[PDB]
């Protein structure tokens, strides 16, 4: 009985698998950065509260 | 009689099946090729996210702070940018002749 | 056999995935808003390159 | 599917603990920020103007 | 899962509350550098402030 | 996830963007903190000072 579902659930999953794919390498780039930038804001944690 | 309903309702998706695999392949590929990142956010992130965690309350008083100063700040410089200028003009001669 | 032998497991992850959507299922319009309003927000600092 | 599914769950997996935590801290940042979330925009809109 | 849940709300309820004042938000950056080259302008043209 | 899948595509080259910036300025991010720890300090002296 829940057939339908199934197969929404699975055309919904080849088209978030294919949006994520696409907008995938730019998230990871921004993940390196971001990356970065986070080790930068750690090492001076201490700067950041005092300001 | 229960199989065989499963099986030809199955049937029916085999290219929307396929279609799924394929798009996971792609974007499991992806992240495979970039779990070096993956690593690294997993690594460096969750210090940070803890500390932000840790610390909001002094984060939202220090934006509060600062807006408050900001808006009486606004207002004065919004209402004064004009009749400083023409003061400022007017009294360049006098200042001149002094 | 192979399935069989990891039945359990994947038995696990199919009760924490029905935790999982049973809480995370009401709010979907909530999702599309917070994509969206998470879209205008990077926009709202990206208007220039640099 | 499966090689690359296992890579990227390992990696999880190996960081698990901090993978666990970072939910729970993450939800606390932005419930904290959510509740004050008003003043909070008002302050940036007057930092701007 | 109800963490994941509750963050994702008060997300969107946060960006937006932030995205309604979108005008002057959107100049943040681009303001903030503008008064900061005035300001080390203003500085840097008038050496004989301290004097006078 | 898959109706607002140009949001999210959005997002993620936005966060690409900034996080290219943000790490190709990380000397000048470092520098940023550790000055601004210390001149709100004498900003706040000297209005105190005429408050």
């Amino acid at each position: 009985p829940r057939m339908p579902q199934i197969r929404r659930d699975i055309t919904g999953l080849a088209n978030l698998g294919e949006v994520y794919a696409d907008a995938s390498p730019d998230l990871f780039d921004g993940l390196d950065n971001a990356v970065t930038t986070a080790r930068t804001l750690n090492e001076q944690r201490g700067n950041l509260d005092q300001a | 009689n229960q199989l065989d309903t499963f099986t030809d309702e199955l049937n029916q998706q085999r290219e929307e099946i396929t279609r799924a695999i394929d798009s996971t392949n792609r974007l499991l590929n992806i992240v495979s090729q970039r779990n070096d990142t993956l690593d690294r956010v997993l690594t460096e992130f969750p210090p940070l996210i803890q500390h932000f965690a840790e610390t909001r309350d002094l984060f939202a008083d220090a934006v509060t702070a600062l807006g408050r100063l900001s808006a009486a700040a606004d207002e004065t410089l919004s209402g004064s940018n004009a009749n400083l200028h023409t003061n400022l003009q007017n009294l360049q001669r006098p200042l001149k002749q002094l | 056999t192979a399935l069989n032998e990891g039945r359990g497991d994947f038995f696990a992850v199919v009760k924490s995935l029905a935790l999982f959507v049973n809480a995370l299922h009401r709010s979907d319009q909530q999702f599309v808003a917070l994509n969206n309003d998470l879209a205008q927000f990077t926009n709202s600092f990206t208007n220039t390159d640099q | 599917v499966i090689k690359n599914l296992n890579t990227v769950l390992d990696t999880t997996v190996r960081h698990q603990k901090q993978f666990d935590e970072t939910l729970v801290n993450f939800e606390t940042l932005i419930t904290g920020l959510k509740n004050r979330a008003d003043p909070i925009a008002t302050s940036v809109a007057d930092i701007s103007d | 899962s109800t963490q994941v849940n509750q963050l994702l709300v008060n997300a969107q309820t946060l960006l937006a509350a932030v995205n309604e004042r979108g005008r002057s938000v959107s100049l943040l950056l681009e303001r903030v550098s503008s008064v900061s080259r005035q300001v080390e302008g203003f500085v840097d043209e008038n050496p004989n402030l301290n004097h006078v | 996830q898959v109706n607002s899948g140009d949001a999210i595509q959005r997002w993620a080259a936005n966060l690409n963007t900034l996080a290219a910036q943000s790490a190709q300025n990380d000397e000048a991010l470092r520098s940023g903190l550790q000055q601004a720890a210390p001149t709100a300090d004498q900003l706040n002296a000297v209005f105190s000072d005429v408050r």
